[PDB]
Formats: C-alpha cells, structure tokens, sequence
C-alpha cells in the first residue's frame, strides 16, 4: 500500500486526535497540543467522507469545542490551526480561525504595553503631495521606495518628491486604485541618500544636480508628472 | 515458428505495438507506439526462464557488459511511448533496445549485452519514466527531499536557507556563505540539487560572486524587490555565466506594470514562476507574459487543477499570510487583484493548448512538493474529460496530450536551467535517474526510484517477512541513499563558472557536480510539446483571460483522478 | 519491552487497520490503502489469538469485505494482501489473495490488448523430438538451453537436436514427468550460435564438426541417445 | 586501571554475535532488523530490490560491488558479499572477487549448471574464497548426482540444503551427509509446525507464477515441498547432519528470526526426542553448543572469517550481546560491535 | 514559400531524397534515401550567402559549438545513402543532420550548432565516406602509406619490419623489441596504425608478450610455419588478451588440409588473408572456409576483379616467386594447385553473395595497396554487368548492392578488428576520418582527406598560383599532416593489456593510442551487409567450386571502369 512519509505524519497525526477527543470523553480540560490535534483529525475524516466543502469545514472546526472543554490560557493559544486533507477535488489548504474562546485570565506570554504614542520618523517634516492613478491596474508603493519612481501610472509632481519616501511605519505602504487620487506624505531619505536600484532613474548621490538628470530620464521614460525638458545641458555622465 | 495469443504474451513481456494501457484511474490511455524486442527472444528472469549462464546471459560478453537491465519495459518519454529493454551502465543509461546474448540470439547491439557482471530488474508489465524535476523549491525544510523523492521527482531546483522567512517567501539562497552552507548540506540527501541566488540586487559584483559561489541562477522575488533595476543587472549577470533566471514579478505594481518588466527582461530569456498569478505576481495581468517568444512559462502547483474549492482554499492562504483583514478595504482588494478565479481556470486550459509550459510545486509556500506529477495528470485528465482529445493526437490514444503534459515536468524544467544533457528524460547518455510505475498507480504512487544508475527507494514491505511484498508496505530508503554510495549516485549542480574554479575541491563536496549549459540560447520555442506562442490580452475590469483574439477558460471541477482512491490521507 | 523495529512497523500497520475500519464503520467506500490495511490488522489480530490456522485465515480474509464497502477500482486492484503475524507455532505468511470483488466499471492501469496472435521465433522452423524420461526424478528444461545437453536422463535423439532449443515463448519450460513421454518442438539457436556453457559439450561455435565432437563427449560422459563411438578421430583440441 | 570501563554481566548471559550467511541485500532496512536480533554479521549479495536480488544472493560486477561497499559504510553490522558464480567465464569469474567479493553464488535462477558450477570452484580454489549454491530444482542439467561430480569433491556452503528454499527435487537434502559439504538450512523451514507446511506451498505458489488448475504447476509445488524432508530436517539438526542456520530474508527468509528459531527447534527436538547421549550430567550443555555453534562459529568458518569473529574467544574481534536468560534467544539486552556498544 | 525546380537546387545544394547519382564511369547508380535539411534553410557558405555572422553562423551558439561543418553532404554508409550536413568537433563526428544557427532557423540540435568558432567545408555536389581500412599490410616499406592514403585508405592494419624477407612474405612485426620500432616509427606517419605480430610459434609465454607489447593481433603465416599446433596455441592467448587473429593457410598440406586447419581453429574467430587462394593457403580447397560461421573472409586485391589478364598474371607472380621453373614437374604442379583460374573467378561472384566480407591489398607483395578501394568497385561493376542488379534491392537503384562493398573495407575490417567503435562508418561519436568523393571520380581519385577531424590530404595546385584549381594537379600533404598536428590527428592501436601497461608513455608515443575491443565475439554473422554462410564445397579435380550444392563462377572481363579513364599510368 505504498504509503507516503506524508501518509504516516497524518495518521499519527490523527491518533493524536483520537487521544485527545479520547480525553475529553472522559471530562478532561484539554490543553494547546490536545485540542489542536483534535481539531485537525476531526477536519481530515470530514474530507475523507467528501462531504464537507473546504469553505464549510474552516468554520464548522469552530465549533469542535467550547471554552469549558480546554484549559484556560489555551484560547488566546490558539490563534488558528492550518491543516491538510484530501477532498474528493484532492489536497487544500483549511484554516479554521480562533476556534475557541477565551474563557479566562490566564494568557500566556501576554503583552502589557504602556498605552502611549511612538513618535515615527522624529524631525523629518512631510510634505502632501497630491496623487492619481491615470491606469488601469492598482498601484501599491512601500514605506521606503524612491517614491519619485514609482509606476509611471501615478500622476503627481515628480519633481516634488525626489530623495523621499512614504512618511509611514517601516514595512507599510498606500494603495492606489485605478482612477483613485490621493495626497500623500513623504519625508526625505536618510543615511547617505545613495538612491540605486528601483527604476535607474537616480543610481547615485541624491542631491540637487542628481535630480535634474532624474527628471531628464524619467521624462525620456514616460513618467506622468515628470515635468519637462526645457532644453536640457547632458553632463559628462548619466 | 509456433504463435501464441495476444493475452498470454502480454502477461509474461508486457504490452506490445498497438496495444494500449490506461493511466492510474485516469481517462488518458495511452499506446504502445514500437517494440524493438525480437519476439520469441525476449529477456525474462527466473528459476527457469532466459536470463541465465550461456543463455540469455552471455559467456563472452561485448567489453561493455551491463550493470543493469530492466527488461521489458514501457518507456512513457517525449520522446515517444514504447516497448524496449533499457541497459545501465556506470550510473548512465547505457542502451535502449533488444540487448541479451549476442551468442546465443539475433540482434543484440554490445552496448545492451548482458554479462555475468550485469543485474537483473523485471519491467514487463510497468512503465518507465525519468525523474521529475521541480524547480520551483523553497529550501525551507530537509524534510521536503525523501517527500518529492517518494513522488517520481529525482531533481530539485530552487532556493533558501531553511525555515527562514526569507526563504519562506522566496527560492533564494543568498550570498556565497549561505551558498556554502546549502552546498555542504546536500552532501546528505538523495536527490540532485541546484540552487539560486538573490537576483534582487543592482549590484553586479555581488551578482556574479553568487554565481561563481555555485549557484545555478538567479531569483528575483517580490518580497526581495523585483524592480526593473533588479531584474535589468541580474539579466546581464545571467547572460555572461551562461545561469538561468527566475522571476516572480511586481504584484504590487510599485515600480511598473506587466508591460514594464517586460521591457525591463528586454527579451532576454525567462523562467517565469506561477505565471498564472495567485503564486504571485503583476496584478492582475501577468498570465499574458506566458505567451510571449523570450517566456519560459511556469505553473505553481497548487491552483491545478482547478477545483470547486481551489478559489476558496487560496483566498485562505493569502489571508492568512500577508496579514490581510476582511474588514479592511485595501486588504480585501489586494486579495481580490490577486486571486482571480478566472485566470485560474484559464490556466487548466492554457496548458492544455501548449502555452504553459513548467509545472513546478513551490513547496512550503503555496505549493506541495509532493503533489506536482500527480496534480500534472489530474489536470491533464480534466481537459481531456471537458474538451476532449485532441486534434493532433494520431489513432485511438492520447498520446500526444500525453507526451505535452510529462515534458512539463522533466524535458522541460531540464532544459530551462541547463541541465538537459545529463537529466529530464529517458535517452542514452544521461543519468539513469529512472522511476518505475506501476500503470494502475501511475502518477500518484511510483514502485521504486532509480537514482543515478542505482536504485535509491522503493516500496518495502516488513523488513522481517520472507519476501518485500507484505504490509507494512511503504517507502523504504534503499542502498544509493546511503553511505558513500549517496555521493556517486546524487549531482549538485552548480555553473560553469564555479565548477571551473573547482568549487567542489572547494567545499569538500563528495558528490558528484555537474554544471549548467546553455540557459541563454532558449526560448519558448525549445520547451518541447510546449511551444505555443501568442498574443494575450486580460481584462482590466473583468480579470477574463483572452488570447489571439478568443477567450480561454476552464471549468472547476468537483472529482479529480489520483486523489481519494489511493491515499489513507 | 525491548520492542523490536519489526513489532513497530506492526503496530502501526494495526492502527491503520483501526482507521480502515472505523471508516467503514461510519459508513465510507473504503480504498485501495483502507481495504489493505484493515485486511491486514485482521490477519493479524487472529494470529494472536491463537485460534485460526494459517491455512483457514488465508481465506477468512476473503469476507472482510464486501465489493460495496469499497470504491470502484479498489477491487481490480488488490489482487492480494500478503501479511505476517505470530501464531502460536511463531510467524507464518498469509497471503489473501483476492479479498474483494470487482463489482463495478473502471479498472487503473486497465489493459486494452488488440485481440490477434503474436507470432513467435518468425521463420525458424521447428521440428519434433520424441522426448522420454527414463529417470526417477522430474526433469524440466527451458526455453534457451541448448537442448542437445538436458539431464543425461531425457532419452531421445540427441545427435537431431545439436545447436536447437524448445520452440516456444521466451522464460517458459517443458516438463518432463519421471516415465512420461514426449515430443518436443525445437528451433535453432540465433545470434552467433556460440554455445558456452551448459554440460559443457559443446563451449565453442556451433557447427558440423563441433557437432561430432559433442556427441563423442555426451557419449562417454553417458547421456541417453548420445548415438555412438563409430571410432571416433580426435582433434588436435578437445 | 583508570582507563577502563564497568560494564556489569552478573545474571546476564553473554555470547558471540550472530552471523547470518544467507542474506539477500534486498532491503537496507534489514540490517536493524537482524542487528536487534543479535546477529552482528551479514554475508549474502545483491543490489536492492531488484528482482536478480530477489531471487538471488548476489552482488554481480565489480562495479555493482563497488555500490554496495560503498553503501555498507553506513550500516552498523559486519559486512561481507558474494558474486554472481553463474557464469562459465574464468575471467569475469575472479573479476568479482578482485573486486571485493568473499566468494561465489551459484543460484537456481541464474542458471546453477554444472558447468557453471565447475568454473567458480576452480576460481574459488586460487583465490581462497568460499561458494555457496542453490541446486537446480527443475534437475534440467542433471540430478544431484550430477551437481556433486561437478563439484568434484571440492568445499561447498549449502543454502537451504532441506529443499524448500530451492534445489534438486527432491532429494537434494541428501548432500548435507557428504564430507565435502556445508551444510545450512533456511530459516522458514524451522522448526516444524504445523502451519508450515500451508504457509510455503503459499509462497512457492504466491512465487514462481503457479497455478491451482495447472497440473504440471502442482507438479512442481509437490516435487519441491516435502513435507517429508522438511520434517526430517529438525531431526538432522539436532543429529549434527545440518551446521549452519540461516535466514534467506525478503525471500523464503526471516533475517530476524534465526536465532529465535534455532532456539526453538532446539527445543522442539529435546520435548520430542528426550536429552542427548552425549550430554555429560543433569544438563544440555552439549545440545545446547550444538545449535550456538550453527549460527556463529559455523557459519565463520564457512566463510574465513572465524580468525576475526565467530566466538567469545581472546584475540578475535569484540562482537558480544549481552542475553537476559529469560529472553534469551528472541530480544537481546544490547549489541557490543567491535568493542564498543552500538 | 515560393517554390523552385530540381534543376536548380540541386547545382546548389547537391541532390535530395529520390535523386540518383552514378557512380564514377560504373553502373552502380546510388539513390538519395533520405534528407536531413530543411528546404529554405540549407546551409551555403559564400559572398553573400548563408554562413555569416549573425545569421547561419550564431552569435549565441551553443556550448557545444562545432569545430567544422560538411554542408550538403551526400553521405554513403552502410547506415544508409543520404544528404544531411556533418558536424565536426575535437577530432569527433559530433553530429549528423540539420545545424546552423538556432538563433535563425527551425530544427538545429545544439551538437550541430554553427558559431565563430566553426570551419566551413562545402559539400554539395559531393559525397562523404569513412575512411578505408586496409588489413592486410606488408609493412614493406613506408613509401606505401602515401599512397594507400591518396587512395581514400586512412587505417593500414598488417605486420613487418620493411623490406626484410620475412616482410616481404609475411605481414608479422615479431617480438616486443620490433614491436617497439615500429610503434616509434610510426609517429612519423598520416595513417592510424596497428600491427599483428608473430603467431607461428607453440610458446604461449613469447605469444602473449608480443601483445604485451603493442600487437592487436597476431598473425600465422606459411612461411613462418601455420601448423596446428602454431594455429591452436596463438589462438588461445589470442582469446585471452581479446585481440584478432590472421592467418595465412598451409598452401603445401604438409600438416595437413583445410580440414585439419579448422579443426585447429576450433570454431573460434579468424580473419582469413585472401580466402580465395592465390595469395596463399590450403590447395585447392582453402576458398571453402569463407562459409563457415566462425569465419571472417577477406580476399587479396590482386585477383580482385576477374579479368582476361589475371590468370596470366599470377603465374608470373607466383613464378617470379617461390623459385619455379618451367622445365620442372612438381614445380608446374605446385604452380597449378595453387592459381586455380576455376576459384578465382569463383571469388567476384563470391563477394557479391556476401559470402566474402573484406576487401584487403597485400601491398608488396601480391597486393596493390594503391588500389583496394577502385578494385572494390570494379568488382561490383562487373557483377552487376554480368548478374544484373540484386534481388534484395529496392527501387530502382543499386544502394544495398553499394552498401554490400562498401562495408567490405570499411566497418567490416574495423569490427574484425576491434576497432569499430573509433573508426570505420560515418557516425556520430566515431574518430572524424572522412574522405570527400566528387561523384565522377569516385571509387578511384578522392578529393580530400580529412584524418582525425582535421584536414590531411588534399588534391592542391601551383602553390604560387592565385587558387587552388591550377594545374599541377597533385595530391598534397595538408596541415592534418605536419608539426605536433599529425599527433592529435592520428591512432596506433594496441591491445588492452599494452594499453593499461602504459604502452604508450612507454614509448615516449606522442600519438593518440586506443586499444582494440571485442575480437573474440565476433562471427560471420557480424559482418555487415556480408553475414552469408553455407556448405560450400571444391572438387579435387576441376578445381570447380560448389555452394549449397549448386556452383559459383564469374566470367573474366576485358575491360574494368575505374581505370585508363582517370590515370596517365
Ligand atoms: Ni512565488
Ligand atoms: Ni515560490
Ligand atoms: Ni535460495
Ligand atoms: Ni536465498
Ligand atoms: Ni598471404
Ligand atoms: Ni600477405
């Protein structure tokens, strides 16, 4: 019966679903191991039957147990327990979220913050700076992109916003539907203000001499806004 | 010159010319195209039959003897489908024909002749294919290997240092270091491997410096920053090193749509990943780049095919990372611009036509590495269930279908990372990395994986019992995956350029190490059964998939083959 | 309890009876891996117990199921179910061969054959050879081998089958029951008739002389219908 | 001294490792097997689960004995291969054993003609390695008679010499009495139950394609299982008839279960036929070294390798386990390899 | 896709599949069987032609770049009569078929790609061959291998020690130290080489150290003694070290008749020097042997084909030799038991049964190593003259006739003596030694030589002229045969055991040296297109000879093609 080494993982995965629902019978408060077992044997039989679609068994694995069944900490434990089974269409991807609740005190690792405001990005000014998308398609810039380059789709004063970036949390970004037009903020770069890579419309030191060569070559490349070549005096290099 | 019936013959040699074999529990049935045996001379081995001293086995055999001959198989290649004894000799495929006793029976080429030094395997009655070949792999788990492995796949290509969000996200082993370590790691698998590097860098030096640290290519990945910088450099770095490159494009748009990095690959060769989109990429028209000249077009595993709850089942994976909310706007757009259900469905359909070409897996990472030769022949079984055979198929098979979607996941992947000559299909002078299937089981659960010449895995059955037939009965490591017998039987790819600076006296590799050819010279028309080029276009409002004019679509569908019927799990 | 790998590989083949069953309990088409493995934990099962014979589970294993307790092509599938188990008398093979039946429509892998008859050896004609076994013993020859040197005890006209085998399909034999008599179908040898081997009568090429001194060695070396020593004439080699 | 370490043996019963000579390198996963069985030596061939392999112990060309020593680097128990004898060809005969090969198999399947057997002896003279055989069942070559004078009185490992493990039907239990014969029997057969007999007409039917409706296909399943010599084994055991005790795993074969069932024949033999004349006092002592004998020091010396192993005895290599009487004979304490416990 | 006639493109490219071509002033008419190209894209190199930068030659080739490419070459080998461009790299044919640049044209395997780094040679209108193997050589004196080269010869396989007695009668180089000699000799020559040594001799010990030293076989000779004893000694080493065995029969019967000399040879492999009689052996019946199946036939140029003038001719030979008179008896005896004009005649028709299989000289000595090839052909002139065209030819041409002689100096000499896997055919993987033939000439001046991939000989003119074509006229040694190029371009051949020895850093041998392989399994029924055996009988009295019952016999001829027409002597 050829059986895969992914076969065995699930069918001792499932006697550890057998064990923990096993447990519960007997009237047993459940742990983080036990009642995420049985969440997923339960799920993987309800597929082997191909009754159940994928849709219906992200939720209906919330209602396996209830917040007296399992012991306290282990709701704010589970955040959510991902598994694989094989439906009659074959293997997917069920995520059944939170599946119980939080019935208690005890949290394990809890955070106590210290209610108060991080002060992003201290003394770098923003400036608004209105933006449109004129394509077809949406447009999403990150938090630390030459927004000066992004897609030649968003219309806005380049030359505006040259050596800065989207004045946002680190690892963010704004979204841009097609046809949408917003104003945003953008602070300067910092470090060394070395701009390479993204569109090579910089790929040096970002100063004011480096800009005018910026607008020069996005204007030659098509980028809405990038103003406009009122007779430009080429350098030795760029 | 006594004749026996066609019933009796094929129960002791197999099937022959003009007889036909279904595949698995599928609807693709495919035939015997030519038989090159000499019937009444056919190899067969046991307590009385032909493979014996002075007899079929030669006394005087040609000086170069045999290690291995599988007798009386069906070789399924894109190179046809066909009756053949095949010869091994030193970790290569030797011969395909007659082969047996020139001594004693007619037409025997002496690279097929068999010795007292040559072993026997039966095949008559089973199917013989090469290894597959995935090159969408993420390196986020060793445990990943010996799970490909025991499904047909005999090569891995891709990236990563391990279960490291990097390497979550993207196939990318970054810089020499973490080249070497990989390197020196794969020392302990069974299982060819090459890797690539970050590509997501303006920087030349450190470009070529990963190349000439082994890498077989480059990766530029959306989390890493596939910008038309990145993707520019790197292309010029991969033309010099003769390396393949790999791409997931700009979902966001940030840099450029679709039309820009094109421009960007300047119509340099490509191997594009999950080219239909919920793998990643420009939103939401990237599928078109798969039916460009310069295009190597690549599907990821899990949208195929596509199922009743593959539009669900994504939606989940790409909110539960991410971090997407189903409160928020910008988050239930961005999930929406990027798992289209219709260029889904457009996909089972584009392979059908020729236009993908690649079917990887992009394991731990939307994609099961365990899953890509069977869901290849699901998918394959669904189009021909929806739009039935095809207009180049010849006679009453499917052949050909046949051929189109086996090349998607061995010639194909081969060729495009340069490692065609030695690997991806079964032809004299390559390794012998061979996996015999067994027709009923056929693209789900394989009988045993020859690697390099020797075999590596097999079913077995209780190690105690007194034959390997009795349960349990599951995948068992065999002799070429261990010991030093691990080092000559497995290929670590890398490029010429390392190889050349003696990479592997470099790093102690006891493996053998091949390097990558000829990445640069490839387009769209050398992908084989697969070259079909096109104009397509995508609806910007509707996400509707159309090409040449026409719109292309599939179906979903709510039973697939190869799924329920073989697996407990 | 210095468990042994082999009773491991057991309990968890056991476990994947357990799950076989509890599915078909449920009511669920069992498949090619449930059928199996349920087969198999019960074999086993009885053997502990003592009480069923080898020979009687061997087919006690044949009503485990029923062709509609499983999925269609489960039952041309398993063609058998071999499995070891300790018996009071220690370990026995048990093979169930056929456990189920096909009672349905597809068949994996199903052969569709092109009814019309393979022609064997093309034009090599044969010829008949009365064939008697003067021994006490049975005596069974294949279909290679140089038929002119089978057991010295096959009574028949040696000196017509010099360089000849049994015409027939390639691995198969013909048996020869101690008294029984008969006539034999034997073509001649192909490739490079270069007879090595055997009895070492021949080990050379196969030709008119090589012939003479073949049965001059069968002659004195006693085998049944070696003609006879009309005054041999040695060769300078031999 | 300072230097050495306690291990403590009072209770405990310690004996030579085991030395199975009849294995079928079929499955790497037999090595743990026969290991936790102590037995701490393996002798066969073959190169996996191939169908040669599986027919045959033997490990065929230099080349694929490169593979499988290659391989063994990885395995903890004591390793040694055989070649394919099966062949009239001095030069690819010695080949093989300049190779690596300890000796020669000469098997059914292979083709075990007396020619073929003639060559691989003489070979096996010059380079002082040993040969094991399997007769040829179907006597197509000749009879017993015959394997003998092409033996020619020359030293010889009889597998299975009983029958049911293969070889000339079906009196080849015979050759087990000669003086120029090793005599082994094959673990299936062993001991005599009452199933056994059911069970091998099962694999010999589940093997070789015979069928039920088929006469000459019951022919040959009645020609070559004996219940009669097989029955008539146990005896010639504990006669000092048979010598080596076997396993023939993953074909005709438990490569776990030699020693457990030498022990039991051993105890079969004593219920049935009583003590032994020999026995000197209120014990089994002698039986008792009769059977240890036939799966370590027999079967080493079988195989030139008694010098190194074989027997607890000063000088030879460290291969010891440790029994706890009252599991002795079935689940072993621990394996000591070369010195050092593994 | 315009179109254009036959006339035409074949005065460009050379003739295509169903066209036909006569072969020099004979009636052999050769059939285009197949073709390769790809009607648009054939290569032409040329002022405004195909091969140039960009287009036909890649500006992106493949990794396997080719050295040099035989454009529209019409290719006869016993593989078949067909047109396809030949690829050319380090000193190997590395492919047959399309090639050009894949960067421009449809269909070019990446073993035939054409880049800056390949040569281009012009072959339409021309037809390619294998080199000849002449092995029957006296090596008399050196001035013979320019000329058996200038002949289309490229491998001279014989024995001696040069104009010495033992030379001049027998083709043997004894012992290990005249072994040595000629090894180092041999250096200085354009023409693989092999040497047989000395088998007249019942000492096991001096008949395998002469292989120990470099032989690939050896040779017994009448006037060395060939007795059985000699005959059955030699034999057996000569199984043992793998390597071929001539002989020379016993003309005299002293030890006894051609019936004894088999039982001698004990069924094992032999290359018999002239079967037919008049170059020597067992009187009157030796032409018997050539029919049995152990039997390898070889018959002497000399008698080769049968004409009004042979008969006369040898007597004079055979006069001039051995010491006969006129006036003696036993001398005219002898005279007439040996140049029976009844099984010379006999022969011609012999060959083209396919019961003689190679065609040799016997230079300087009863042969014309000048005139094997163009003796060749000749022969299957007449016989086609005389007997008509074959039954087993198909169509209206004489390809399997052509193929039957061919083979007769070419891959049947090069099996006979193992060394059919270098040289011997044109096919891919084999030692590049082509001869290009312009079709009026063909069979008796070639056009070039190429040895070992590189060009050697060569029809060249005035060297001051401002072309090549200016007469004189001669045929001049090319580069392929100077410097340390003559090294790399050529072969002396061995036997394994010398070989593994280091027979070659040995002799301080600056020449490629590869040793001979599978002699000793090798039957008449390995020789190609040649593989006919059967009972033939001789009478005793008439001298007549008998096949299958029936007799065998060919009309003399006045008149040959391939001759007077072509030379000025
Ligand atoms: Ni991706
Ligand atoms: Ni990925
Ligand atoms: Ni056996
Ligand atoms: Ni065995
Ligand atoms: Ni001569
Ligand atoms: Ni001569």
């Amino acid at each position: 019966m050829k059986l895969t080494p992914k076969e065995l993982d699930k069918l001792m995965l499932h006697y550890a679903g057998e064990l923990a629902k096993k447990r519960k019978e007997k009237g047993i408060k459940l742990n983080y191991v036990e009642a995420v077992a049985l969440i997923s044997a339960h799920i993987m039989e309800e597929a082997r039957a191909g009754k159940k679609t994928a849709a219906e068994l992200m939720q209906e694995g919330r209602t396996l147990l209830k917040p007296d069944d399992v012991m306290d900490g282990v709701a704010s434990m589970i955040h959510e327990v991902g598994i694989e089974a094989m439906f009659p269409d074959g293997t997917k991807l069920v995520t059944v979220h939170t599946p119980i609740e939080a019935n208690g005190k005890l949290v394990p690792g809890e955070l106590f913050l210290k209610n108060e405001d991080i002060t992003i990005n201290e003394g770098k000014k923003a400036v608004s700076v209105k933006v449109k998308n004129v394509g077809d398609r949406p447009v999403q810039i990150g938090s630390h992109f030459h927004f000066f380059e992004v897609n030649r789709c968003l219309d806005f004063d380049r030359e505006k916003t040259f050596g800065k970036r989207l004045d946002i949390a680190a690892g963010t970004a704004v979204r841009f539907e097609p046809g949408e037009e917003k104003s945003v903020e953008l602070i300067d770069i910092g470090g060394n203000r070395r701009i390479f890579g993204f569109n090579a419309l910089v790929d040096r030191q970002a100063d004011n001499e480096s800009k005018k060569i910026a607008l020069h070559r996005a204007k030659e490349r098509g980028f809405h806004g990038a103003k406009s070549d009122d007779n430009y005096v080429k350098t030795i290099k760029e | 010159m006594k004749k026996i019936s066609r019933k009796e013959y094929v129960s002791m040699y197999g099937p022959t010319t003009g007889d036909k074999v279904r595949l698995g529990d599928t609807d693709l049935i495919a035939e015997v195209e030519h038989d090159y045996t000499i019937y009444g001379e056919e190899l067969k081995f046991g307590g009385g039959k032909t493979l014996r001293e002075g007899m079929s086995q030669s006394n005087n055999p040609s000086k170069e003897e045999l290690d291995l001959i599988i007798t009386n198989a069906l070789i399924v290649d894109y190179t046809g489908i066909y009756k053949a004894d095949i010869g091994i000799k030193d970790g290569k495929i030797a011969g395909i024909g007659k082969g047996g006793n020139k001594d004693m029976q007619d037409g025997v080429k002496n690279n097929l002749s068999v010795g007292p030094a040559t072993e026997a395997l039966a095949g008559e009655g089973l199917i013989v294919t090469a290894g597959g070949i995935d090159t969408h792999i993420h390196f986020i788990s060793p445990q990943q290997i010996p799970t490909a492995f025991a499904s047909g796949v005999t090569t891995m290509i891709g990236g990563g240092t391990g279960p490291a969000d990097g390497t979550n996200a993207t196939t990318i082993t970054p810089g020499r270091r973490n080249l070497k370590w990989m390197l020196r790691a794969a020392e302990e698998y069974s299982m060819n491997l090459g890797f690539l590097a970050k590509g997501n860098a303006s920087n030349d030096a450190s470009l070529a410096d990963q190349i000439e640290a082994g890498a077989i290519g480059f990766k530029i990945h959306e989390d890493w920053g596939t910008t038309p910088s990145a993707i520019n450099h790197a292309l010029d770095v991969a033309d010099k090193y003769d390396v393949q490159v790999a791409i997931h494009t700009d979902t966001l748009n940030e840099a450029g749509c679709v039309e820009d990095t094109m421009a960007a690959i300047a119509g340099r060769t490509m191997h594009t990943f999950h080219t239909e989109g919920a793998g990643g990429g420009h939103a939401p028209d990237i599928i078109k780049v798969a039916g460009e000249h310069n295009i190597l077009p690549a599907s990821t595993n899990p949208t195929i095919p596509f199922t009743v709850n593959t539009e669900a089942e994504h939606m989940d994976m790409l909110m539960v990372c991410h971090h997407k909310d189903k409160s928020i706007k910008e988050d239930v757009q961005f999930a929406d611009s990027r798992i289209r259900p219709q260029t889904i469905a457009a996909e089972d359909t584009l392979h059908d036509m020729g236009a993908f070409s690649i079917t990887s897996s992009d394991s731990q990472a939307m994609g099961r590495v365990g899953e890509v030769i069977t869901r290849t022949w699901q998918t394959a079984d669904k189009n021909k269930k929806e739009f039935g055979r095809l207009k180049e198929e010849k006679g009453d098979n499917d052949n050909f279908r046949i051929k189109r979607y086996l090349s998607k996941y061995t010639i194909n992947p081969a060729i495009a990372h340069g490692i065609s000559e030695y690997v991806g299909s079964v032809e004299v002078g390559k390794v012998a990395d061979l996996v015999l299937w067994s027709p009923a089981f056929f693209g789900v659960k394989p009988n045993m994986i020859i690697k390099g010449g020797f075999i590596a895995l097999s079913q077995m059955g209780d190690a105690n019992a007194s034959i390997p037939t009795p349960q349990p009965v599951y995948y068992r490591e065999m002799f070429a995956h261990h010991g030093k017998a691990k080092y000559d039987a497995n290929i670590t790819f890398v490029s010429q350029a390392a190889y050349d600076k003696g990479i592997k006296e470099e790093l102690g590799l006891e493996r053998q190490v091949l390097p990558v050819k000829n990445c640069r010279n490839v387009t769209k028309k050398d992908m084989q059964f697969n070259n079909t080029t096109a104009h397509i276009e995508v609806n910007p409002e509707t996400y509707h998939v159309f090409v040449d004019g026409k719109e292309v679509t599939s179906k979903p569908a709510n039973k697939v083959s190869l799924a329920q019927l073989f697996s407990i799990f």
